[PDB]
Formats: structure tokens, sequence, C-alpha cells
RNA sequence: AGCGCCGUGGCGCAGUGGGAAGCGCGCAGGGCUCAUAACCCUGAUGUCCUCGGAUCGAAACCGAGCGGCGCUACCA
RNA sequence: GGUUGCGGCCAUAUCUACCAGAAAGCACCGUUUCCCGUCCGAUCAACUGUAGUUAAGCUGGUAAGAGCCUGACCGAGUAGUGUAGUGGGUGACCAUACGCGAAACUCAGGUGCUGCAAUCU
RNA sequence: GGCUCAUGGAGAACAGAAAUCUCCAGUAGAACAAAAGGGUAAAAGCCCCCUUGAUUUUGAUUUUCAGUGUGAAUACAAACC
RNA sequence: CAAAAGGUGUUAGUUCAUCUAGACAGCCGGACGGUGGCCAUGGAAGUCGGAAUCCGCUAAGGAGUGUGUAACAACUCACCGG
RNA sequence: UCCCUCAGGAUAGCAGAAGCUCGUAUCAGUUUUAUGAGGUAAAGCGAAUGAUUAGAGGUUCCGGGGUCGAAAUGACCUUGACCUAUUCUCAAACUUUAAAUAUGUAAGAAGUCCUUGUUACUUAAUUGAACGUGGACAUUUGAAUGAAGAGCUUUUAGUGGGCC
């Protein structure tokens, strides 16, 4: 039937992304330190475009992402923000979710006026228990047709945990 | 200019096989070499070491040498009016048994059980053999197979 | 002005007296052969002429 | 342009407009489907074909000049919608040619036979003996303005070319009887331009999705 | 109507890898390279000591190979370390380690090479291999197959390979992936690595978390509270493993309760076997006649 | 095709230590004159030809590619 | 017969969709003191075999399935080609004599087999 | 030693065709200094750790070939790494 | 040396159609009434065309094959017939 | 093959002569049987790369616009990007497949089988590997046909424009 379909949050990924290196990003850096607890990554510029305003290999961006009841705290916490209210966008294919908060004062942080506001991207990774088979080094394989987390399941969870609506 | 280089005219030949690419499977280096065994020659272009020249591509030699990873082949190369007597040295994936000199080996023995079995016993072995002899007088019968009278067709378009 | 290349006759002169086969000795060349399998197979017939010398009684 | 006699024969190997040549002048003949070429199968039974019965290379030149000519006697006698020409030789071959110059330039390009490596001339249609040039298909009505239509194609054409009223249903390599025999039952459908046939393989729910009048 | 990304084109010229490559089982870039023997040594047949961890077994086999396929000189699993007194942590560094000693004293008795090369009688924990005796035979070289598990320091896979080398076999290593190789200065402190051969790294755990949280002491050990096991006796119970494996590795397979036929009988019951080409011929026509009459 | 000089605002150009773009002409708008010109003031207009690299610093420095100009060669 | 570990040949084994799996085994799964590696015990590491599980993996079956592998007097002795002629034809090219002989297409079948060691109601 | 590349698909504030993030497909359609061809998918590719076999000794072998040279290459052996 | 393309020169051949009056010949009786058939227009009436298409006694004759007219009319072709 | 070589030379080949070692050998511009190699002719494109004609279907999410209630993330289109299943014709520098003719090797005394000897090589080993000792099997001596004698060496001429 479904004894082990439990289908928890596999991720939080919290991106934010500037086109500048230097004061700005290691502000940002410290800003994703407080909120998650963990020294993030910051992402390096694949290729120069020179309209944004960003050269390759000049650091631009900065994420982290956080896995278990920690991830659980900081998607209620971004959840309240957005009213528990996400468009039937904002939803994969494959059964994942995210959205974005602007002014990072939010979710029960202090101003911090030493470093300032930013904005991030929350992609909340959604799965069934039992996925290591695709990650695991010895003998690879696919879920099966049932095991895929897909956009309805993931909707129809968004909604029974949480307490949410999905506006469209 | 002209190109005279070692691996040249020699696309299609080094060219690995289709959907064989990738690996060598396991048997060609568990395969024993032993001298006087007499071994073809065809490269594995996946393998780019001890590889031989596309001359030696499709050539049977006998192994002289056995060292580490390798053989050592003598092949007949003709050059004007003379063979000379070719040594390569070649890695262990660009070189196979011959079951030209394995269908031999075996009917030596056949012979040996023929004539050791036939040596006390009535005789009428003849060990040598004979090529496709004229076919012996047998009688066809039409016993349901009155011949089909066939005619030749006449001609027309598709 | 001239021509450059031609292998017509080259046959015929080559088959006139020659092609031949290099006559196959027996106790093959032993050069080019693994030397610390030539080190030792000395090692060995000396060993086998001594065992033969020891035999002659 | 040289005489049509310089390139006759198939004496060079194909030598295609590829990413060799990279600079060739564009054939002369562009359209090769003419009259009626959105017709149902069933609306032309009758095909004939022009097929060459000799071996030799065909200008584009040649080609679109007999596809004129065909073309505007069946529209002129008949009616621009009586029926489908289409041109089955699509010329690839490119001919070559050395154009002796007066002068040798401020390049110093070359007398007679030094470098004669010749410049892409136009384009020819490699065709074979007992391989069509010409498909037509219109009612059994006609038969003769499409005839006289081949004929007067093939005086443009060098070499022999014959005239075969074949025993096929359209552009279709089905028989005339036996196509009708697959026709009768739900054995066939059609696009619009040809036809699918019911094959006795694949997913049977996804064949039975179309020819329901099979399985009836 | 985007992809198609599965067309029939990709899979007429998709070529498909070794089995077990699709199985994901075998690294053959790496079993080329183990396997393969110098030419120069014709037949002698290159013997590996493959040790494989599935959850709760250690299997740890002596294979060599032939042109037809692997064959065993000796084989043994952590499961039947019970016999010799090691019930409870059947897949941990201790476990490994037994498993080791027996693999390598199971080949030694069946060689007739029990006698010389016995190996090490007193573990200090010490990085060591098997010296060949002067004036007699030379050791087992047998080489370690680990498949597709990381060369990392403190990995159980190496604690088999120490229990090997204890166990008189002459498997070629260095210190380097060893518990307790520190990192810094280029030497290895026997302590650590004497500790989790004789499951000191467990029984270190067991008093911490006896201490601490002991409905999580309930959770995990709920084995060896039941065996009235305490955290002090499993060194000197994996002595008397030891000792026990070095005395008696007599290779004993079960009873076989239902032998092989009766297993066959009962296994064959519920398998569910191939049609046939009149089975399909009815099952069509069934199929069409389902669609023929308007449903 | 080769040889030499070039590529920056609408035009013609300077530019340098590598950190960071100006000069003249014009263009628009003022002032002066009765009015126009001359004249005196303000401004605005930039993929520093392109893709890579040396570099913390390039439009300059190296490489390759593209385009521009002039000359030489070339008489059916 | 089932499963595992290591395999041989490397699609009859892969792909796509579904539907089953008693036992054991495999797995998913549980924990983070230690060894160890991460931005994240997710992957990798150690611990337990305990807290749950066949939903996934894995194995098997199903489908006028894709693909692949077979076979045929299937097409075809066709295309092509070795040899021969003071054969034909303006030529392009072609027919015959003595030999060798495909590829497509069509139809029928098939859907891994096997080596070693251990385990299994 | 870890990983998988092109491209496509669905998605996350500013962010759009293009900055970063996540998953799904992906037999190579990428990448490997250049010409072109061959080769390569737990790698030969991309990222990371340590080094200097780009070393010493001279011989045999292959291609070009007179079986000369030169160049390049192969396989050992003896040392040291 | 000769090509494409042609010949009711003559020979053989391939496919389809006609014949107890064929039918070909090869001469001569009619080619019609309804009907001035619809629209286009001074005009189109058998013949500017988009197109329809029936009948009457019918031996047969297009609701029209060519000359003719502004438009008719007329002579004449299939079509059958002594 | 090399040369300031291209009207020339050295070089190897073809040629003659002098012979020599032995006496039908295990040789052959040959076939058969067995076992390789090949990517050319043909074929193929509803198989990859590249070329290429024709419609049908979906387009739906997306580049061109309203026809329209100003107005529709819209009812009717031409539409470009495509995807799907069909279609016509092609490739010296495409290819799954793949000839014919040419081409490698084997078809036995230097062979086979059974014991056993040294060795500083290799083996966990008393296992191998190379070479042997000692035995055993010669009518069919291990396909066909031929064999003009078979093998060996020295020396040196001319030639190195060729043409059909």
């Amino acid at each position: 039937q479904n004894p082990m379909r439990d289908l928890k949050i596999e991720k939080l990924v919290l991106n934010i992304s500037v086109g500048e290196s230097g004061d700005r990003l290691t502000r940002a850096s410290k800003v994703l330190e407080q909120l998650s607890g963990q020294t993030p990554v910051q992402s390096k510029a694949r290729y120069t475009v020179r309209t944004f305003g960003i050269r390759r290999n000049e650091k631009i961006a900065v994420h982290v992402t956080v896995r278990g009841p920690k991830a659980e705290e900081i998607l209620e916490r971004g959840l309240k923000v957005k009213e528990y209210q996400l468009r039937d966008r904002n939803f994969s294919a494959t059964g994942n979710f995210g959205f974005g908060i602007d002014e990072h004062i939010d979710l029960g942080i202090k101003y911090d006026p030493s470093i300032g506001i930013f904005g991030m991207d929350f992609y909340v990774v959604m799965n069934r228990p039992g996925a290591r088979v695709t990650r695991r080094k010895r003998c690879k394989g696919t879920v099966g047709n049932s095991h895929k987390t897909t956009k309805e399941d993931t909707v129809s969870w968004f909604k029974q945990k949480y307490d949410a609506d999905v506006l469209d | 200019g002209k190109s005279h280089g070692y691996r040249s005219r020699t696309r299609y030949m080094f060219q690995r096989d289709f959907r064989k690419h990738g690996a060598v499977h396991l048997s060609t280096y568990l395969k024993v070499y032993k001298v006087g065994d007499i071994v073809d020659i065809k490269a594995n272009g996946s393998i780019q070491k001890g590889m031989p020249h596309k001359f030696y591509q499709g050539k049977t030699g006998v192994v002289y040498n056995v060292t580490k990873s390798s053989v050592g082949v003598i092949i007949n190369k003709m050059v004007g009016n003379r063979y000379l007597e070719k040594r390569l040295n070649l890695r262990v994936e660009h070189i196979k048994h011959s079951k030209c000199r394995q269908e031999f080996l075996e009917r030596v023995k056949a012979n040996a059980a023929k004539r050791a079995e036939a040596k006390a016993q009535g005789v009428a072995v003849q060990l040598k053999r004979q090529p496709a002899q004229p076919r012996e007088s047998r009688i066809v019968s039409t016993e349901g197979n009155v011949p089909q009278t066939l005619a030749p067709v006449p001609y027309e378009t598709f | 002005k001239s021509k450059n290349h031609t292998a017509h006759n080259q046959t015929r002169k080559a088959h006139r007296n020659g092609i031949k086969k290099p006559k196959t000795y027996k106790y093959p060349s032993l050069k080019g052969v693994d030397p610390k399998f030539r080190r030792n197979h000395k090692h060995a017939l000396h060993g086998t002429a001594k065992a033969l010398a020891a035999a002659k009684k | 342009r040289r005489p049509a006699r310089c390139y006759r024969y198939q004496k060079n190997k194909p030598y295609p407009k590829s990413r060799y040549n990279r600079a060739v002048p564009d054939s002369k003949i562009r359209i090769y489907d003419l009259g009626k070429k959105k017709a149902t199968v069933d609306e032309f039974p009758l095909c004939v074909h022009l097929v060459s019965n000799e071996l030799e290379q065909l200008s584009s030149e040649a080609l679109e000049a007999a596809r004129i000519c065909a073309n505007k006697y069946m529209t002129t006698v008949s009616g621009r919608d009586a029926f489908h020409l289409r041109v089955r030789v699509h010329p690839f071959h490119v001919l070559r040619i050395n154009k002796m110059l007066s002068c040798a330039g401020a390049d110093r390009l070359q007398q007679g036979m030094r470098g004669a490596w010749g410049k892409p001339h136009g384009l020819a249609a490699r065709v074979d003996i007992g391989q069509i040039i010409f498909s037509v298909r219109t009612k059994d009505s006609n038969k003769d303005v499409v005839v006289e239509g081949l004929r007067r194609a093939r005086y443009k054409f060098p070499g022999q070319q014959k005239i075969i009223l074949s025993k096929k249903w359209g552009f279709t390599n089905l028989d005339r009887p036996e196509y009708l025999k697959k026709r009768e039952a739900g054995e066939v459908k059609d696009d619009g331009a040809f036809v699918k046939f019911l094959s006795k393989k694949g997913s049977l729910e996804n064949n039975i999705r179309e020819f329901p009048e099979y399985f009836a | 109507f985007q992809k198609d990304a599965k067309s029939s084109a990709y899979s007429s010229r998709f070529q498909t890898p070794f089995r077990r490559r699709r199985e994901g089982k075998t690294d053959y870039y790496q079993r080329k390279r183990l396997v393969t023997q110098h030419k120069a040594k014709y037949n002698t047949p290159k013997y590996r000591l493959v040790v494989r961890f599935t959850n709760k077994d250690i299997i740890c086999q002596i294979i060599s190979s032939t042109i037809t396929g692997d064959v065993v000189l000796a084989a043994a699993y952590s499961h039947e370390l019970p016999r010799y007194g090691i019930t409870h942590g059947l897949t941990n560094w201790a476990a490994a380690y037994a498993t080791g000693l027996l693999i390598a004293r199971r080949t030694l008795q069946k060689l007739g090479l029990d006698e010389t090369y016995k190996g090490v009688e007193e573990v200090e924990g010490e990085y060591e291999l098997t010296e060949a005796v002067e004036d007699g035979p030379r050791p087992f070289k047998v080489f370690l197959d680990i498949g597709l598990q990381r060369t990392t320091t403190g990995a159980r896979v190496f604690g088999a390979l120490k229990g090997a080398s204890d166990g008189g076999l002459y498997v070629p290593h260095s210190e380097n992936r060893f518990p307790g190789w520190d990192f810094e200065t280029e030497e290895i402190d026997p302590e650590l690595l004497r500790s989790y051969i004789f499951g000191g790294h467990v029984s270190q755990y067991m008093e911490e978390l006896a201490d601490d949280d002991e409905e999580r002491f309930s959770e995990l050990f709920k084995g060896y509270l039941a065996d009235d096991i305490d955290a002090d006796s499993l060194e000197d119970i994996y002595t008397s493993a030891h000792e026990a494996i070095r005395a008696d590795p007599a290779f004993k397979p079960t009873e076989k309760k239902f032998t092989k036929e009766q297993y066959a009988a009962e296994s064959k019951k519920y398998r569910q076997t191939k049609l046939s080409k009149e089975e399909r011929a009815a099952r069509v026509a069934a199929k069409i006649a389902a669609l023929a009459g308007q449903q």
C-alpha cells in the first residue's frame, strides 16, 4: 500500500546572488552563516557576461543547503513570510519547489546594521525515503514510477503539512 | 607533400568496431602465450602501446619471446624478391591464438588414436585426407517426385 | 618532362631468379629474447651438460 | 555554359556540393513537385514513369527545361489540378570547368594544363539504366495528356528514355487491384500527401487508435 | 512533444556496458590492472583477498581467475564468527579483523603452510607484513580486492587486511590507511589500532552512552544487555575468538535442513514462468476481440 | 595577392607608470551685435575592432581573428 | 529452484510501461562517541542489527511494444565481380560462356546462458 | 582518488536570451594545446592530493629502408626513484 | 567514324478496338424541336467563358466541331443511315 | 634509395660467367582443407554524420498580428522555432551491413605420446618455463599436382629517356 512513502524534505538550498565580490558578499556569507549555522560556499562565475557587470572566476554568488529538522524550521520561518501562500508555479514537475524572500530582516533576524539587507532564494528538494539508491557509489539505479515524487504529491503534501494554500 | 606516417591510411582498420567500443574483455589477458605458439596480429586501437604497424595487421606469425605485458612475434616480410625475419614486440591485446594450428594439433592426436587403435584390430585406416571425390552411382526415386516441367518466363516491366 | 614511378616489370624481375624463403634453422635466433631468461637458460644448459658428464661412466 | 556533350557521361566520381566544394552556383531547378501535390492517393490511380534506358549525367538546366515543358503542356490541355508531376532526380553531382583564361592577371594564374583542376560550372543528375526521372499521377481517363507531356519532355534530355504506364497505384509500391483489396477493409489510412498501411506488429491498442474500420 | 529522448535510432546505436558495470558491482579498470599477470609466469594464478561489506556480514574470499570464471581457494563470512564466540557486532572493525584472521588460517590449513607462517602471536597492534622464512617455502602472495570502497584511514576493509596479515598471509600494504595513523607526523601509534582490533572503540562508546542517554543505550546494545555482556569483557571475548579461530578453522558448513531437491520443489511453486506462442495467440485474439464489438 | 601604416564620441586623432578616457572640428543651448559672421561660455554623444591570456591594475602588454587605408603587381 | 559474493561471454542480458515476490539473502532503513569526509553524516566514514520496511532497489513475469540476436528456396542466384571471345552496339553500355556471390526488404522464432564458493523453507 | 560532459526540460527575489541555485533526461551529440583521422564514460575527459620516468646504463626491435643514416616509436633487462 | 530527330520504303513483332454486312471504304440523307437554355451585354441566339447536359418521334444529330454575323440566319463536323 | 640530382652518377634489382655442398629435398608466380585479416564494388538513409523534395498532424509555451466586446496569458488564420509519424533523391574525403578477385598462416621426425635430469628464472609449493636423458609410434612419412636437380657463394657487364 503506502508503508515508507513518507515524502520528507531532503534538503533546503538558500541561494543569494550578487554581481559583486568583496565587501557585500563577505557580508552575505555572514548572513547565511547566521541563519543556517554553517560556513557557506561562495559560488564562482562560469563565463563573463559584460552586461550585468560580472566577469568569470569572480566569486559572484554564495549559497548553503540545510538537511533535517533545521531545514523544516527555516522552511516554516520562510513560509510564514510568504503568508503560507505559494503559486502553482514555483513547484517543479519533479515535485521540488522554492520561493524568494526580499529584505532578510524578516524570519526573526535582527537588522544587523554592520552588514545590511539581502534577498534569498529558498529551494525545498522534496523526496521519499530510500532515494539513496540513485546517490550511493555501488549498485546504482533509478527509483520506480511509484517512488518518483511528482508535482501533484509535493503540492498535496505542502497543503497537508504547514497548513498552506497554493493560491492558483 | 605526400604523407607516409606510422598510422597513415589507417582510419578504418584501427577503428574499434560497431557497438564493440570501450573496454577489453578480461579473457584476452588471462590467455597464456608460450614460445613456438602461432598467433595472429590485429591491433586494438583503444590500446595505443606496443601496437603493430598496419602492414602486420592481418598477418600470422609465431611467438619467439615472452615478457610482462607483451610477446615477441616472427613474421615473413617480402621486400623486392626475398623474405626477411621481422621481429615485432606486441602488447597482448593486439594478438590472439590461431584455430588454424588448434585444428591441426587435435588432428595429430586423432591420427595417433586411429593408428594406435587399428594396429591391433582389423585395419583399413587411410590416415591421409582426400579431396571432394566425384560422387558415386545413386538411384534417384520418383515416388511422389514426378518431375515438375519448368518453362522459361515471358518478359514484363516490374 | 620525365615520369615519376611505376611498379611495372618489378614482379617479373623479382620472380625471375628470386622470391625465396629464409630457410628456417633449428635452434633459432636467441637474441632480443628476455635477457634474464637467457642469463638463467645458460646455467640450465651448463647444468644438463654436467649431469650427462656425470652420467658418462 | 559549355555544351551538354562536354559532360554527358559519368566519367568522374560523384562530386557532391560538400563542405569541400563550399562555393557552387545554385541549381537551376528548385521546384520538383507540380500540379495537385496535395491530392488524396485515391484521387490519382494511374501513374506513368519517364525512365532513362541509358546511363549518363543530366544538367540541372535540362531537368528544369523538361519540367517546364511537360507541366505547361499538361496544365494547358487538361488543367493545373488534373495531375501531380514529381521530378525524382536531384542535381547533386558538380561539373567542373578549367575555363582557359586570356591574360595571366595580377595573381599570375597559369597557362594550359599546369594546375588544371576545374571550378564548379553547374550541377548534374547522375541517372542510371532503368532509373526513373518523371513520375506523374492522374485519373485513368487521361494517360494521353500525360504520355504526350512526357514525350515533349524527352526532347530536352540527351540519350534514350521510355514511357511506362506502371501497374502500381499512385506513387505507392502496391499494384492496382491489391491496393484496392487493402482499401476494402480499414488496412489503409491517408496523411494527405501519401498513405500509411496497418503493420501486423507494434503495440495493439496503439494500432487500434487508428484503423477502427479494421478490428470491425 | 519536445525530446522523444529514447528514440529507436538511440536504442539501435546504444552499446550496453559489461553486465557487472550495468549491475554496478565491478570496477573493470581496477580488475584488469589487478588480475592480469606477468606473462613470463604463464600459469601462476593471481589470488586476491576479496573483501565485501554488506549489511550484517563481512564476506572475505581468496579468489583466483580462470578464462571461464573466478574460482575460490578459501572463503570466510562474519556470520560464522559466533561458533568462536563473537555473537554481537558481526559487521564492525573487530569482526573484520577476526574474518581476516579466519580466512588466512583456513587457506594455510588447506595449503599445508600453517606450521610455518603462524603470523603474530603477541598482538601489539603494529603495522607488519609476514616475512619470508630462510631455508623454507615463501608466504602466500594475495592482493586485497576492495571493489567500489574508498581508501579512507580507519576503514573495516583494512581491518580485514590487518586480520589476514596477522593470520599469516603476505598481503603487502603500508600503514597509511589504518585507524590511528597520525596525519601530522609520519607515524602509526599502535594504541588506537589495538583498541579497534579488540573492539576498544565500541567498548569506549558503551560506558560513555551508558552514563549518558540510557534510552539510546536501550535502542542500541539490546543484544549486549540480553547476553549479560558488559563494556569491559569485549577485549577478552575477541582474544578467545582469535585463539579458537587459530586452533580450529576447519571450514564447517550447515546441516542443510530440507536438501537441495526439497528447496527447489518449494521455491519453484510461486515463481511466474513464461507464456508460450499459442498463449500469446489467444491473448492478442482476446485483446483484439475486446475492441472488435464496440466493447 | 603581397608590403607598410592603422582600428577610441558623428568626423580627424592624442593618449600612458596598467591602477581611472581626453584634444581639435563639428552638434545642441546661451552670451555679445540693431542683426549676421568673427568672437566668449556651457553642456551631450564612448561594445577604446574582436576573442583569449599575462595581471591585484589594460583601451594600451602578448597571441590569434576581423575590418580599414595606401602602395606594388596586373593591358584584353 | 531462490539469494548473495566473485565472475565468463558482454543487449537473447539494454530500453519503455505495468504487475508479482514465501523463505533466506540483498537492500532501504536507525544513530553520530570514535576513525574519517563534507557548505550539509546527503555521498564517503564509524556504531547498531537494535526502532520500521517490501514502497523503491533487486529478481521474475506481462506487451500483435522499441531495440537486439537467430533462421529461411524471403528477396536473389538479383546487384556486383574473376575469367573469355575478330560477341553486340556510333557510342553510352549491354547479352552470352565458365566460376564466385552480397545488402536492403519479407516472413518465422527468440528475449540471457554459464563458472566457482557460501546460504536458504 | 572523486565526479560526469554537450544539449534539452521543469523550476527559485532583484534576474531578463543570457549572473547563481535545484532536480529530471542525457552512448558522448562534449572535452582531450593545434590540422585531420582514430581512441576514450566509475576514463584518456573535469576537480582535488603527492611528485619529477621529461632520470642513469647501454644493447635489441618496428616505420621510412639500401633493410644505411636521421627523426619518431616499441618491448625488455640492469640501477635509482 | 557518325548523332539526335524523322519516313504509309519494306520485313517481322507488341497492345487495344470494329466485323452476317463489317468498318475501313468512298460516294450521297439529315446534323433537329422544345430553345430567344442561366448569367455576364447595345449586343453572345450552337461556337467570350463559370459551368450545367434533359428529353420528344427518335435511324441519328453537342442545349453544339469549324466558316459567318454588331447580334441572327445560313453552309457544315461528329452522329448515325439507302 | 640518395646526390646543386632531373642529358649524369653511386645503390639495389634484372644479366653472364666461375664454380661449390650435396643428391630428389620439402621447394613451388598452383589448387584443396582449415583458420585469419580487409572496409573496395554493391547496398543503406521510415540506421548515425552531411546533403535534400513534399505534404499531413501536434503545435500552445513559444518568435511574427489583429481580424475583434479599448480589452482577453483569447473563437478564426498566415505563421517562424520546433516535435511526431510518413515521403522523393544523394555522398572521393558518410555508414549499420558487406563481396568477387588479390592476401597471411598451418597441413607433422626440428612430429606426437609416456616417464624422468639441471636452473643463479619464475612459483605458496615438489607449480612452471626453456632445453634435454631414457623409452614408444615409420606400409597410411599424416591433402592435390609438379619438380626440369636442390641449396650456397664470389665476381662483374649493360641499364637506370621507355612505350603500347
